[PDB]
């Protein structure tokens, strides 16, 4: 609900920042730390990602749709840490890219409320526990 | 469905715990 808001507030700005562009502190910091991890993610991975986007293939918002599942499933060996996390809103950065080239920029915010459902909804006891973005924040000092 | 997720994930993690 109030994790939900910030969650959604840092993820939504970010995608939409990183979509040929640019209410809390800790949502500062993060924004911030998101910045920097982030695109160093999309950079390390710009042909491993390519990969992905090119297999799952996106058109329409009914594609988006399907990509929740696929994420959601992400977290299905048990393991969740923060590199998932942020290489998960990283990778919803670039499919916004891919998003508004083909003019389809009304599909990042589903999208970016699409991965705050994951992160927010089925991760919520790791997150919670993990100190929320205070955690990501101190994490990648 | 798409696990590769994890190994950049994972992978993107570690790189940073230890540098």
């Amino acid at each position: 609900d109030e994790l939900y808001r910030q969650s959604l507030e840092i993820i939504s700005r970010y995608l939409r920042e990183q979509a040929t562009g640019a209410s809390g502190a800790t949502s500062r910091k993060a924004l911030e730390t998101l910045r920097r991890v982030g695109d160093g993610v999309q950079r390390n991975h710009e042909t491993a990602f390519q990969g992905m986007l090119r297999k799952l293939d996106i058109k329409n918002e009914d594609d988006v749709k399907s990509l929740s599942r696929v994420m959601i499933h992400v977290f299905s060996d048990g393991v969740t840490n923060w590199g998932r996390i942020v290489t998960l809103i990283s990778f919803g950065a670039f499919v916004a890219k891919h998003l508004k080239t083909i003019n389809q920029e009304s599909c990042i915010e589903p999208l970016a409320e699409s991965i705050t459902d994951v992160l927010v909804r089925t991760k919520r006891d790791w997150l919670v526990k993990q100190r929320g973005w205070d955690g990501f924040v101190e994490f990648f000092h | 469905a798409l696990e590769t997720l994890r190994r950049v994930g994972d992978g993107v993690l570690r790189n940073h715990l230890t540098a």
